[PDB]
């Protein structure tokens, strides 16, 4: 008779104190101990018809673990105390637990049955604890599939989708090659996501495991001007286009020409590469120690930019966003089957609040910007308040408040208001057709206009998560396996 | 082993009590099942006395199903785990159920909003 | 793997306690005639597979040899020799004119068929007919072996020797010239032994509390004999659990409802596991079930005054030591389970004489032999400050060693 | 350690080349009756020590079994079985009605005394008298065994069977009913084989250059026979060296001066080591000395057209391959050294018939058998592109396998 959901109160692991979180570039959290993990796992009530596994687009927002993790099963196993079996069940479906556990924002936590008026079960933390203990005990070893048939797939892009597809194809028994521009494989996991979230040691270890499997990565190959599509097709049967989505939309507003305005992706890549190279001693990155920092565009990118600026010890940081501040609890037009929209207060914000004593505040909302300053470097930024109003047929509209004009001092500025499709029309060597810079394909049956060309990941998904990328990689791997050999269980 | 045997015997006794046949010897001959989806010809040939309404699948279809299951199971060249069942619970990608989460929360939302679409 | 070494060590201990020189140990450590043969066989499909046979005569100084035959798929030479020595110890303890031996075949009666088993046994006899005869060897029933195989073996030896030899092989069917009571021999032996042990320890058999875990033929017959004698049974167990009633359990009703397997537990009633059954209050405890049950944890929980190991080595050395320290009489299995050997010997004597006794005569002779043997071993074990297992081994080896010394092989 | 595995591998190769199923291999890999016995013995001082015996009958489908007996202190079951299979191969090659076998005792004839050896042999026969008889087994002389032991064994079997059985055991003294030429059988066999090999290869025996390293009884008799035939000997060696003379060596004088050991080298004269002796020019080379002499280093130095391995496996696989590549005829030892077995068979036939032949008749029959066997094996080895060792093994196994198939054990 499980009763944990009412006889236990949700807790959190041992996190490093915020006042020391700003000094060492290391993981800012640790997994549960044995007893704490067992207690947390006991909370899940063997939920029938679980809502933590639906994994489908609901009302424009994801809900449930898209890769269909056997969450009730390995929660029960965690409670029981058998860990190798739980690891086996987890790896049955998921392929990158060490990234999903410590990166994924956990829509499963937000949306499940137990989340009705009560804190949800820490699925993400249980998964992270399971995978970390497995790695520490060294139960994970290369599979080395004995069966192999001479074939060739040339996955392009080292992102999570590319890595998952390569692993699945290698387990199937088809030789693959990963073409990447950057020095190190991983894609976003290497440069985009900060060291804070994903210490690159784990990424490197996983890539070494894949190389031991025999993926045989090749680096510094932009597969554009360097290698032509016709030759690629002739030398390789299929090609899994995990090309990524790195084009970022720009603000067509006057004043965005002066030096100082930078792109969040380029800045993060430069900082991470510098750290991985020489502990940011090369002096080939962007410094903001004695200057103000303003980031435009709320979300994960904005949070990462704020964290990086804080670690670089900028004097002041302010985050701007048009969307009104989210409420502190569920509202009438939001329900537990859907991902909530409650105040989150994730990392990089409580730390800013604690460290900043003169200005202990964050989340300056309801205004983005307009025309900036000139004469060399940025001196000041103008801003005006907008409010969401109903127009026409009860349709949201953004109208500015003329009397709320304000001036902020900003010398460095970042733009991370969103992203666009793949890098088109740069990669026009193939015959694929795009609608909004995203290559055209449907969920399942990714066979595009040209034979042997398959969409995958954010290239067709727009903007998504690592779990979405992994699901797309697995599905495209199955699709191409069926296309080549006809019969393939998975 | 002993506990499993005792429990299975208790269950058999319960199934007997459901119908009212109080003797395993009598139930043994008794054919107290009603095939749902088996052809009348097949029933007459092999399950004579059993009741069937719609006829249904044939010996060839049964053989094809068995062969498909056997071939998939003996292929099984990807993992060393048993796929999760879906007889008494819903798991994504498993056997379909009448009350899936999509239907459940759509019905709840519609009922709470008084919206017809 | 350790069976042969353990047998050699116990034999060495017994010989050292006797005080005989090391020549007797050198002679008795190893069987004197081990034969390995290959038996051609024809299957139903027509293909031919070769089964590996075995046969060991530990010693024949006393007279004709004897041993069982097990169709166990893991039979090996080490096990065969150990079983031969063990059977020789049994014969020495019971004071029979047998020396000891054992045979076996590497096969699987499960997948083997009826006619194929017939042909297998017949080929086995055709293979080992040379060193087997009325004055040389005497097969007997054992694991995966019974009356039909005995009858086939008898028929074939009659064919090969050209004259009837019913006494050639024991354990035959009744019509072929078997002996009555072949199924209750073990129960009768344990009944005599428990009676004598209670008499010697002063425990009155009338009203004595008894527990019989393991309700096969041995358990059923033992319970019936105890009920007939007068002692009350306050516990029974089987593969499906057990029961408990301090004031009897209606053994007559239990035997009346006894099924083919001996299962007696109800369906919708909770049962008692053997672990807790062992702890129940009782005067005499009779473990006749799976081996390795009495150990350190339950040694302090056992309460019976007399423990009879009808099974084969159900206890361990630690449990034996704890029971000896607690002063609980422990009947060796070698003496507890000799009823089968005794009834086989009686059957052989009946065949040799050509005249068949009756149930009462077999009863009287068996009880006389058992009581005499038990009294002798008890007297020796009280004369020498040792454990009853050591006394049994010592008594068994005494006759063999002394007969060898007379015959002058040493 | 590897003798049994090597024997099994060569048997498997021969059976595979024949093309018979795997059932014959399964039956023939292992001897069908291995007996281990313990023989009590009384020493001069009065103490008693127990010797471990052995006996193996590889097969008896053809008829009565046969085998030698070695009093070698390191005799073991693996060696006994390997020697039994080897003797069976010899019998099959020579086309005898024997199946094959071998016996042995773990003892030391060096420290053993005369009367003690007498008692040891007598106890051995008393031990294994059951499975040994004129139609079941036939001992024969071997390492650390000779006519006196044969005579004692015969005397005792006469005592135990109550009637004279001179044909029970071979290799008896002449007065007891032995056969003449028992000492020159190997020499006569090698003489016939060398003659036939020279005839087949076209080398004229008259004036043929011959080298005989190892000058025991076999070497001495072979040299005398070669000299009588006409071939010139251009080399002899012994434990003390050798000689060399391209135009003869006066074999008559060498045999006249031959001592008990066969040593012939002078005292104050330098001698030639066998390593350089092997390299001397000659038509036929006859290594009858220590084993493992022909190897890779001297394979390129050997010059003889015909090499006869009168000893037991004097060469190695690499040397055999090199000689085959060089196209040098290599006589298998199995056929080279079968004279002893052939003369033992003739002795057994003479005893069974009760009439004794003469030296001329034995000579004629032995040469007929040897020439027929050599011609058959040569024809088969030329029909099938294989080595003569493989042909010998194949021919030997053919008869045994085919007889088993007829008798229906498979
Ligand atoms: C908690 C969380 C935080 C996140 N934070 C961020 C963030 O800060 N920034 C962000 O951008 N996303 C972020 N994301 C989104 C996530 O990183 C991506 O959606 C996803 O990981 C990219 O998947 P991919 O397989 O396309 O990888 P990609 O890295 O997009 O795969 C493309 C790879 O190929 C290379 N490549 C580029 N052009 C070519 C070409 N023409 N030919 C060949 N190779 C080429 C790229 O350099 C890259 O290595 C976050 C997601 C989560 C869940
Ligand atoms: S991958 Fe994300 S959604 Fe899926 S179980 Fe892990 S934390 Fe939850
Ligand atoms: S997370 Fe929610 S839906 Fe999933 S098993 Fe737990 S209670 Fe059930």
């Amino acid at each position: 008779k499980p009763t944990g959901f009412m006889e236990i109160k949700r807790e959190k692991p041992a996190e490093r104190d915020p006042l020391t979180r700003l000094k060492d570039w290391k993981e800012y959290s640790a997994p549960f101990s044995e007893e704490a993990s067992k207690r947390q796992g006991a909370r899940c009530m063997d939920c029938g018809t679980p809502f933590c596994q639906i994994g489908a687009d609901i009302n424009g927002f994801t809900s449930g673990c898209p890769i269909y993790n056997l969450i009730p099963e390995w929660n029960g196993l965690v409670y029981r105390g058998r860990w190798k079996e739980a690891l086996e069940r987890l790896l049955k479906t998921n392929n990158f637990p060490e990234f999903t556990g410590r990166v994924c924002p956990a829509p499963c936590e937000g949306s499940c049955t137990l989340a009705i008026s009560d804190p949800a079960v820490s699925i993400k933390n249980i998964e992270r604890t399971i995978i970390d203990k497995g790695f520490e005990n060294g139960w994970i070893q290369p599979r080395i599939p004995k069966k192999r048939t001479g074939k060739k797939v040339a996955i392009v892009g080292s992102g999570p989708a590319g890595l998952a597809s390569a692993d699945q194809l290698n387990q199937a028994g088809h030789s693959v090659t990963v073409f990447e521009r950057a020095d190190r494989a991983g894609g976003l996991l290497t440069y985009g996501i900060p060291n804070m979230k994903l210490e690159k040691g784990i990424v490197e270890r996983r890539i070494k495991l894949l190389t031991q499997e025999g993926i045989d990565f090749v680096t510094n190959t932009e597969i554009g001007v360097d290698i032509t599509a016709d030759e690629l097709k002739e030398q390789f049967d299929a090609v899994i286009l995990c090309t990524g989505a790195q084009k970022q939309r720009d603000l067509l507003i006057e004043g965005r020409d002066s030096k100082g305005v930078h792109y969040a992706m380029d800045y993060l890549t430069l900082a991470t590469k510098s750290y991985l190279d020489s502990n940011f001693k090369d002096k080939q990155f962007i410094d903001a120690k004695g200057k103000d920092v303003i980031v435009i565009g709320g979300g994960d990118t904005g949070a990462d930019c704020v964290a990086t600026a804080l670690r670089q010890k900028a004097k002041s940081v302010h985050q701007f966003g048009k969307h009104p501040k989210l409420p502190p609890a569920r509202t009438n037009d939001n329900m537990w089957p859907e991902q909530p929209h409650v105040f989150t207060l994730e990392y990089a914000y409580e730390e800013a609040e604690a460290k900043f004593g003169r200005d202990p505040r964050e989340y300056s909302i309801q205004t983005t910007k307009m025309v900036a300053d000139k004469n060399g470097k940025l001196k000041e930024l103008h801003t005006i308040q907008m409010e969401k109003v109903k127009n026409e047929h009860g349709k949201y509209e953004f109208r500015e408040l003329p009397g709320t004009e304000k001036v902020w001092p900003a010398q460095l500025v970042f733009i991370a208001i969103g992203f666009e499709g793949t890098e088109q029309p740069l990669l026009k060597q193939f015959g694929v057709n795009s609608v909004n810079n995203k290559i055209s394909a449907a969920y399942g049956d990714y066979q595009t206009n040209i034979d042997g060309v398959f969409a995958a990941g954010d290239a067709r998904r727009g903007q998504s998560l690592i779990v979405w990328a992994i699901n797309e990689g697995r599905e495209v791997a199955r699709e191409v396996d069926r296309y080549l050999m006809g019969s393939s269980v998975l | 082993v002993s506990k499993y045997g005792k429990s299975i015997t208790e269950g058999v006794v319960k199934v007997m009590s459901k119908m009212g046949i109080s003797t395993v010897q009598s139930y043994r001959g008794a054919q107290i099942f009603e095939a749902v989806g088996i052809s009348r010809d097949v029933i007459d040939r092999y399950f004579s006395g059993t009741a069937s309404q719609l006829g249904g699948i044939d010996l060839q279809t049964i053989a094809e199903e068995a062969q498909r299951r056997h071939r998939e199971a003996y292929q099984d060249d990807y993992s060393k785990t048993l796929e999760p069942g879906s007889d008494f619970q819903w798991r994504n990608g498993g056997e379909h159920h009448a009350f899936n989460p999509k239907t459940i929360h759509t019905l709840q939302w519609a009922c709470r909003r008084n919206d017809y679409n | 793997l350790d069976v042969l070494k353990s047998t050699q060590t116990v034999i060495h201990k017994a010989l050292e306690k006797l005080g005989y020189p090391e020549e007797v140990y050198e002679l008795l450590k190893e069987p004197m005639r081990l034969l390995t043969v290959k038996i051609p066989v024809r299957m139903d499909d027509g293909s031919v597979k070769i089964f590996t046979g075995y046969r060991a005569q530990h010693n024949d100084s006393v007279g004709p040899t004897k041993g069982g035959i097990r169709f166990h798929p893991n039979v090996t030479e080490k096990e065969v020799k150990a079983l031969s020595i063990w059977m020789s110890l049994k014969c020495g303890i019971i004071d029979l004119p047998y020396g000891g031996g054992k045979g076996g075949i590497v096969c699987d009666p499960r997948d083997m068929s009826f006619r194929e088993l017939e042909r297998l046994s017949r080929g086995y006899v055709r293979a080992i007919s040379q060193i087997v005869g009325p004055t040389k060897d005497v097969p007997a029933p054992d694991v995966f072996t019974n009356s039909q195989i005995m009858a086939w073996m008898m028929d074939e030896y009659s064919r090969i020797d050209e004259f009837n030899s019913p006494g050639f092989i024991t354990g035959k069917p009744l019509v072929l010239g078997g002996s009555h009571g072949r199924e209750s021999a073990t129960a009768k032996g344990v009944t005599i032994c428990i009676k004598e042990a209670a008499k010697k320890r002063g425990i009155d058999i009338k009203g004595a509390r008894v527990v019989v875990q393991g309700f096969g033929n041995a358990g059923s017959y033992l319970a019936k004999f105890m009920h007939d004698a007068g002692a009350k049974v306050v516990g029974i167990s089987d593969a499906y659990g057990g029961l408990y009633d301090p004031e009897g359990l209606d053994i007559d009703y239990l035997l009346d409802r006894r099924d083919s397997f001996g299962t007696v537990t109800k369906l919708f009633n909770d049962t008692i596991t053997n672990q807790e059954l062992l702890e129940l209050d009782c005067d005499i405890l009779v473990p006749a079930a799976i081996e390795n049950q009495i150990t350190e944890e339950n040694a302090h929980n056992i309460r019976a005054k007399i423990v009879v190991e009808a099974a084969n080595g159900p206890t361990t050395l630690e449990g034996t030591k704890i029971l000896s320290d607690r002063d609980i009489l422990l009947v060796p299995d070698v003496l507890a389970s000799a009823g089968g050997v005794t009834v086989s010997y009686f059957e052989w004597v009946q065949n040799n004489q050509g005249f068949y006794w009756s149930e009462e005569e077999v009863e009287e002779k068996l009880e006389k032999m058992m009581v005499k043997s038990f009294n002798n071993i008890y007297e020796m074990a009280n004369n020498r400050r040792i454990d009853m297992r050591l006394a049994a081994y010592m008594v068994g080896v005494r006759k063999m060693a002394e007969a060898s010394r007379f015959r002058g092989w040493i």
